[PDB]
């Protein structure tokens, strides 16, 4: 009857898992910028473990790569496929996990093996093992085929409703992948034609430059493909796990239409320290990337509003009565909205970096973590936790004690916390010059004058440290353990006269996409241009 | 209730989306000011300057280290850095204040960052490709130099100078 | 009341926050120039 089910819950607990294993070098790299090494200790416990780099590699490709990832399949094919009440492909939908499982077992062995320290961005000329990029492709071409399986649930809908507006989970999910499918395209390419012939041996160096420029072609839209999900959640069912409604489903709309178009021509913003790039090109970037900021600044008011209602709506007192007035005993609803209220310092975070020339004072800087740990390991992580007292009694039928209730809502709070205190001793030490991405705890003397900053970072560890585990314990508490045939919490909305005309001119989606591709084109075209006309690779080193 | 809430926030997200323009286009203007002014130098030159890695270090302006700095005109001075596993070449780099300091930076390996504590130069350095950065400093002094883009294990050490002769 | 004023002052914060974080940095900026 709903095969999509298991699949949707395999993806998620292993998504989980890759969670549970990036996030144990977490701890250990938070006592790092504490200047406290406790890496001979790690060492002891995970004896393949060679170095610190090593083990921020198998953290940054395991969190920001693998568990995002594998999220957003997740959700971002589940939710519409049960707002449409339709089955996916499910031939497609199981290919889509194995080769996302075998992709991932296949970077693993080299990673594990040392073989391929080289950090989740993987910039040539460290040169990586052919199975690392081999495994690392086939992981992230597993999203192509979770594209054509909501395209495929979109055209079926369509197809049976002739003249009708999308429903608003299946237009999210449908603008997300087309999305995701035009900011893929520079890592496939850079893949493709560079990475893997070179790890193989066909070719003995690559173009430094040409390399990041097509990486963050996708390097910047990635980010919103892992945004994206917990905005669908945020937008469609938080509203009725907060007692109220989603306040306006045209917004919602905007907002996703705003993120075709605007979050893969914005690349530059993590080149504005290249040489080789044109400093008018790296201007335009900025302002395009200050403009993706806009949908978020939208979204900002919309999810606002929507609680605020909720809240005023269940007793809301006063001008922030309505505040106390939510549900804070339910995790569900608290582990988002705690991610969002960190993602108010994350944001600003991000307008400063995308400000051309004041990147120059944050750059490579302990600044850049703090300030995306707020983004993807708060809002995002924190929205995937939560979805574990929802979504995943709704995909196995086990409901939430009280216990693991009151469990989940303390990991929820101390790993929004640790995620502050760690903000604070990041931004700081950053400012303070520390560079990221260092094993300083190696060189005891090398920062004094961030000392205080760095007792943030080793209270942040501590406390971060307990969250995972209570986290890990949470989480096979609740799979182990023993409204599955309740529907998904997809909120009520209040419609207007006005929805109706801006919903049908977002609903054309064939064109809005086409100028998504146009303005990706327009500012990465002349760009590469140039440089695939004047190449100069470089051989491949193993500095590990 | 609803429709009356409705009605007031799709009129409150226009005005809210009017001032967030409107705010973004300050910032535009605060950020096209530093352009105009002279600390638009540290921004990197975006002309293409190739080189040959394997052999930087061999034939052209950063083989020897003592010919590392150069005068290109009235109080103005190129300095050819080398950045590598791991370290910076020459070290200390010595130059006079109030000078224009060209530096044309590159790597004969790996990618290595170039952040002078204190200032405003942060520019990562790609094999294969000069980076050229300029800028003046205006106080006497040592000026660390740190590598913020991983190279290998041993990054955490990498560390030059730039000492400003007073 | 009624008045998204809930939502007005999350948004609030937020532009304070901006303005905060931007300007700073800003400043750090002229005095590392
Ligand atoms: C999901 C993760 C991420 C998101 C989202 C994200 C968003 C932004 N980023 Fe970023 N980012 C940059 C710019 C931006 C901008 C302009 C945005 C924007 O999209 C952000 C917009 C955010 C807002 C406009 C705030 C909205 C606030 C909301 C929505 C909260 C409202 C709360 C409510 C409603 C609840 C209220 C509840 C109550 C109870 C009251 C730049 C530069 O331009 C760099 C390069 C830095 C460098 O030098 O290397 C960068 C680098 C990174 C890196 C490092 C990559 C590396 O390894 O090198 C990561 C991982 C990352 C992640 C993420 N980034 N970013
Ligand atoms: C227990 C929670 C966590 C802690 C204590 C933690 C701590 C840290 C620290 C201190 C760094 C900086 C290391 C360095 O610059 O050398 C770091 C980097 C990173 N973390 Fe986390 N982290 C945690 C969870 C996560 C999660 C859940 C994600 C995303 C899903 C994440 C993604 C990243 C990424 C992408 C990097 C950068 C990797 C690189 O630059 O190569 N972290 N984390
Ligand atoms: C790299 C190419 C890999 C191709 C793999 C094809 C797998 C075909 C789907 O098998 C699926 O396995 C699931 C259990 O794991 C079952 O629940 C599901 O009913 C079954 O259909
Ligand atoms: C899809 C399957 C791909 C299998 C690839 C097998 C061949 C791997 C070639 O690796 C090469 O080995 C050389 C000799 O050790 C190194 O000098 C070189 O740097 C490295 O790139
Ligand atoms: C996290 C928010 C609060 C941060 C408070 C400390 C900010 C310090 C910024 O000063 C910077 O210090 C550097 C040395 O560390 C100097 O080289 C640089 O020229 C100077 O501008
Ligand atoms: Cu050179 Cu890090
Ligand atoms: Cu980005």
């Amino acid at each position: 009857a709903y095969p999509e089910k298991k699949a949707t819950l395999y993806f998620l607990v292993l998504g989980f898992l890759a969670l549970i294993v990036g996030s144990l070098f977490g701890p250990f790299q938070a006592l790092n910028y504490g200047n406290v090494d406790a890496y001979p200790l790690l060492k002891r416990l995970l004896p393949f473990v060679q170095s610190y780099y090593q083990g921020l590699t198998l953290h940054g490709v395991l969190n920001a790569i693998v568990f995002t990832q594998l999220f957003a399949q997740a959700i971002m094919v589940y939710l519409p496929a049960r707002e449409l009440n339709m089955r996916p492909n499910m031939g497609l939908m199981w290919l889509s996990w194995w080769m996302a499982f075998i992709g991932l077992v296949v970077a693993a062995l080299p990673l594990l093996a040392n073989e391929a320290t080289v950090l989740y961005t993987f910039y040539p000329p460290l040169k990586g093992h052919w199975a690392f990029y081999l495994g690392a492709s086939v992981f992230v071409l597993s999203t192509w085929v979770s594209i054509y399986i909501v395209l495929d649930l979109w055209r079926r809908w369509k197809a049976a409703n002739p003249g009708k507006v999308t429903p608003l989970v299946t237009y999210m999910a449908v603008v997300f992948w087309l999305m995701w499918f035009l900011a893929s395209l520079g890592l496939v390419l850079e893949a493709v034609l560079f990475l893997l012939p070179w790890s193989f041996g066909l070719v003995e160096g690559v173009d430094p430059l040409v390399a990041r420029t097509l990486f963050w072609w996708t390097g910047h839209p990635i980010v919103y493909f892992w945004l994206l999900p917990a905005y669908a959640i945020i937008y469609t069912i938080l509203p009725k796990q907060a007692g109220g409604k989603l306040v306006s489903d045209p917004m919602a709309r905007l907002a996703f239409l705003l993120f075709l178009l605007l979050s893969t021509p914005v690349g530059f913003h993590h080149q504005f320290a290249d040489p080789g790039i044109d400093p008018t090109w790296k201007m335009i970037h900025s302002v395009l990337t200050l403009f993706v900021a806009v949908p978020s600044l939208m979204t900002a008011f919309t999810v606002a509003a929507s609680l605020e209602f909720a809240g005023r709506l269940r007793g809301g007192r006063g001008l922030f009565g309505w505040i106390r007035a939510l549900p804070w005993d339910n995790p569900a609803f608290v582990a988002p909205v705690l991610g969002l209220l960190g993602f108010i310092p994350g944001g600003a975070g991000g307008i400063v970096n995308a400000s051309f020339t004041l990147d120059y004072v944050v750059h490579n800087t302990a600044w850049v973590p703090g300030h995306f740990h707020l983004q993807v390991a708060s809002l995002v992580t924190l929205t995937a936790m939560g979805s574990l007292y929802w979504l995943l009694p709704n995909l196995t039928g086990k409901p939430i004690s009280d216990a693991q209730r009151r469990l989940g809502l303390a990991v929820v709070w101390l790993w929004f916390l640790g995620m502050m205190i760690m903000a604070v001793g990041l931004h700081w030490a950053g400012l303070l010059n520390v560079p990221r991405r260092a094993y300083i705890a190696q060189v005891p003397d090398a920062y004094p004058h961030a000392a205080v900053p760095m007792v943030f970072n080793v209270l942040a560890g501590i406390v971060l440290l307990v969250a995972l585990l209570l986290f890990i314990y949470g989480l096979f508490s609740v799979l182990l353990s023993r409204l599955a045939e309740a529907p998904l919490p997809f909120a009520e909305v209040i419609s207007g006269p006005e929805d109706r005309r801006l919903v049908l001119a977002m609903d054309r989606i064939g064109f809005w996409f086409a100028v998504a591709a146009i303005l990706v084109v327009l500012a990465y075209g002349p760009t590469l241009v140039q440089l695939f006309g004047h190449l100069n690779p470089v051989p491949g080193w193993r500095l590990w | 209730d609803e429709h009356k809430a409705h009605k007031a926030i799709l009129a409150y997200e226009k005005g809210w989306l009017a001032f967030s323009l409107a705010m973004l286009f300050v910032f535009i203007a605060l950020i096209a000011y530093t352009l105009a002014t002279h600390t638009a130098g540290v921004i990197p030159a975006g002309k293409l300057e190739r080189v040959d890695p394997t052999t930087v270090r061999q034939e052209g302006p950063w083989a020897d280290p003592a010919q590392a700095v150069v005068q290109t005109g009235p109080n103005q001075y190129t300095v050819y850095v080398l950045a590598f596993a791991f370290g910076y070449q020459p070290n200390p780099i010595e130059v006079p204040q109030g000078a224009e300091i060209v530096f044309k930076i590159t790597s004969p390996d790996v990618i290595h960052g170039f952040h002078v504590e204190g200032t405003n130069i942060n520019v990562e350095v790609l094999p294969g490709e000069v980076s050229t950065v300029r800028y003046t400093f205006k106080r006497p002094g040592e000026y660390r130099i740190i590598c913020n883009q991983y190279c290998g294990l041993g990054h955490q050490n990498m560390f030059g100078t730039i000492v400003v002769k007073e | 009341e009624e008045k998204p004023k809930g939502a007005l002052a999350v948004i609030l914060v937020l532009t304070l926050t901006i303005l905060v974080f931007w300007l700073g940095v800003y400043a750090v900026f002229f005095a590392r120039g």
